[PDB]
RNA sequence: UUCUCCUAAGAAGCUAUUAAAAUCAC
RNA sequence: AAGUGAUUUUAAUAGCUUCUUAGGAUGA
């Protein structure tokens, strides 16, 4: 009884950030050690025409881009730990984010690393044209 | 099967999520899913308010990474670290209000005989965060676990029972050892239910100290070891051993009731967790001393070695040069160590096994009572931690006294304890029935060395010639002294020395 | 008549999936 | 109304091998 949300492939990387301190750094080592990243994301059929930001509440990426669901990638939403940034809430879950398709194979590595821009409005370097 | 039961929804709503607040893929429901890739469609929106618990079970730590240490040890480095298990057992509930499809975690109990009573919880899915509340629990159906019944209602909330923990461990393991090895049987729901009071990492130090941090805190995010882990939430970086991978067949209460037989309120959730190391300890330690594997040194572990020595290498000597005995037998010593080399008597080794030598021709022999019981009639035999069921009516004994409990003396299989000193001897149960041909010892203190020329001490128990007169001397004062504090010490750690009938103190004197 | 290949049928197995039946641990 | 798994048995299905049968065509 109950629906399943999660493959075995993942099995052996969240029952490891969930036992964890600082569920971050202890993600970041886990890939360095040979592991493979997290998987199982959720992955927008857009239309790869649209004003690419990082969060948006609607699937709108360039043709580089690729939308994801949001929470999908939050690492915290991911093995359901505690989000760190005050008041416990997550800025990713319930609106789309956009990764640049060069890490798209593993987004839940890219948002817990990069950042982004504020005015911008786009991920900080990886398009954040502030000159 | 491609799924797994960790994470496993459990609500009972019957659609999905929205492609957004979505854990994984397998989530969102069929009205959104196309073509392997989930689509957005405005006609329906996300949601607002929910709550969808969350199954916490079939958590896998067969990780390994760089730096972190891992949980899941294996026997022989189980065996290492014997001062430090900590037997765990968890005894829980299920969900029943708009939640159905898990346990979660109700009584735990570890071997300190500690039953602690949370209440139900569970991480449910708030559309904003993953928080962590009450969920309405039913105990479970059935009557071998009916004691779970009344209990439901009177709990602690976790963050009041994750402090008990530490308090509580942080009381036995504080000065056994240095980490906490949890001894647990299921594997299952004992990791479910290790979520909500271990945290896990790079091995740390203390804070204000340099043992190894075992403890955390989120208040003051450091660390601890056992001493300043003064109200600290979580565990550290626990490791624990797994019992039934060992190679059991059957549940616990008909695996070690085969040895046992004094563990026994078998359901409740702390007399199952000293079940699940009295197994652990029994099939591990019952029947070798390895030898090979020494120990740390906790405290006082040279000085009653030696005090044991010393009163072994007086006591067999003043016996033999009292009652002439013309052959000496011996039982129990690994290898072949003559205690008094200055002396008459054959000394013909009875060693239960061959143990790495055969240079001093050891033989081999077990003994039992109704099997040896006219066996040995010429001398005494030494039975120096032996460990049969009845001596003989000639024989010099020191049998470790289980029934009191220090740093040294872990519990133990059947009544027996553990008593670890830079050894482990699997010591059983010290009963009167063994010593129905025996007494007990005098204190006493016997020596020939002539007498050398401060408190003037009179005591009858000491035999030496100077005492013997009016002027006890200065040469054989202080030796008393220190005997004197080598046997008291002895008798606190709890060795108990027995005699045959015909001990005489006064043959002794007749010597001079 | 022989060889190869293709189409279909029948057989057995392998792995993959679905359903129920039982057992064990929890 | 529905506790968690693990391995078992059969049935339903797909993929593939071999074997047999029939058909077609090539070549001697
Ligand atoms: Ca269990
Ligand atoms: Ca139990
Ligand atoms: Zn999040
Ligand atoms: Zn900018
Ligand atoms: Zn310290
Ligand atoms: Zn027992
Ligand atoms: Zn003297």
């Amino acid at each position: 009884a109950g629906n399943a949300t999660e493959v075995p492939a993942n099995s052996t990387v969240l029952s490891f950030c969930a036992f964890a301190v600082d569920a971050a750094k202890a993600y970041k080592d886990y890939l360095a050690s040979g592991g493979q990243p997290i998987t199982n994301c959720v992955k927008m059929l857009c239309t790869h025409t649209g004003t690419g930001q990082a969060i948006t509440v609607t699937p709108e990426a360039n043709m580089d881009q690729e939308s994801f669901g949001g929470a999908s990638c939050c690492l915290y939403c991911r093995c359901h730990i505690d989000h760190p940034n005050p008041k416990g809430f997550c800025d990713l879950k319930g609106k789309y984010v956009q990764i640049p398709t060069t890490c798209a194979n593993d987004p839940v590595g890219f948002t817990l690393k990069n950042t982004v821009c504020t005015v911008c409005g786009m991920w900080k370097g990886y398009g954040c044209s502030c000159d | 099967e491609n799924v797994t039961g960790l994470f496993k929804d459990c609500s009972k709503v019957i659609t999905g999520l929205h492609p957004t607040q979505a854990p994984t893929h397998l989530s969102v429901d069929t009205k959104f899913k196309t073509e392997g890739l989930c689509v957005d469609i405005p006609g329906i929106p996300k949601d607002m308010t929910y709550r969808r618990l969350i199954s916490m079970m079939g958590f896998k730590m067969n990780y390994q990474v760089n730096g972190y240490p891992n949980m899941f040890i294996t026997r022989e480095e189980a065996i290492r670290h014997v001062r430090a298990w900590i037997g765990f057992d968890v005894e829980g509930c299920h969900a029943t209000r708009e939640a159905v499809g898990t346990n979660l975690p109700l009584q735990l109990g570890f071997s300190t005989g500690v039953n602690l009573v949370a209440v139900p919880t569970g991480y449910v899915d708030t559309p904003n965060n993953t928080d962590f509340s009450r969920v309405s629990a039913k105990p479970p159906p059935g009557d071998q676990f009916k004691h779970l019944i009344p209990l439901m209602y009177k709990g602690l909330p976790w963050n009041v029972v994750r402090i008990k923990i530490v308090q509580m461990l942080s009381d036995t393991l504080k000065n056994l050892s240095d980490r906490v090895v949890f001894v647990l049987w299921a594997h299952g729901f004992e990791l479910t239910s290790m979520k909500y009071f271990v945290k896990i990492g790079p091995e740390r130090t203390c804070c204000l100290c340099d043992r190894r941090a075992t403890c955390f805190s989120t208040a003051s995010d450091t660390y601890a070891c056992w001493h300043h882990s003064i109200g600290f939430d979580y565990v550290y970086n626990p490791f624990m051993i797994d019992v039934q991978q060992w190679g059991f067949t059957g549940n616990l209460q008909s695996n070690h009731d085969l040895y046992c037989q004094v563990h026994g309120n078998a359901h409740v959730a702390s007399c199952d967790a000293i079940m699940t190391r009295c197994l652990a300890v029994h099939e591990c330690f019952v029947k070798r001393v390895d030898w090979t594997i020494e120990y740390p040194i906790i405290g006082d572990e040279l000085k009653i070695n030696a005090a044991c020595r010393k009163v072994q290498h007086m006591v067999v000597k003043a016996a033999l040069l009292a009652d002439k005995f013309p052959v000496l037998h011996d039982i129990g010593n690994p290898k072949a160590i003559k205690c008094v080399p200055q002396a008459d008597v054959e000394w013909k080794f009875y060693d239960a096994q061959p143990c790495s030598d055969k240079a001093y021709k050891i033989e081999e022999l077990f003994y039992s009572y109704a099997t040896h019981s006219d066996k040995f009639t010429d001398g005494v035999c030494l039975f120096w931690n032996c460990n049969v069921d009845r001596y003989p009516a000639n024989s010099i004994v020191c049998r470790f006294d289980t029934r009191v409990l220090s740093n040294l003396n872990l519990p133990g299989c059947d009544g027996g304890s553990l008593y670890v000193n830079k050894h482990a001897f699997h010591t059983p149960a010290f009963d009167k029935s063994a010593f129905v041909n025996l007494k007990q010892l005098p204190f006493f203190y016997y020596s020939d060395s002539p007498c050398e020329s401060y408190v003037p001490l009179k005591s009858a128990t000491c035999i030496t010639r100077c005492n013997l007169g009016g002027a006890v001397c200065r040469h054989h004062a202080n030796e008393y002294r220190l005997y004197l504090d080598a046997y008291n010490m002895m008798i606190s750690a709890g060795f108990s020395l027995w005699v045959y009938k015909q001990f005489d103190t006064y043959n002794l004197w007749n010597t001079f």
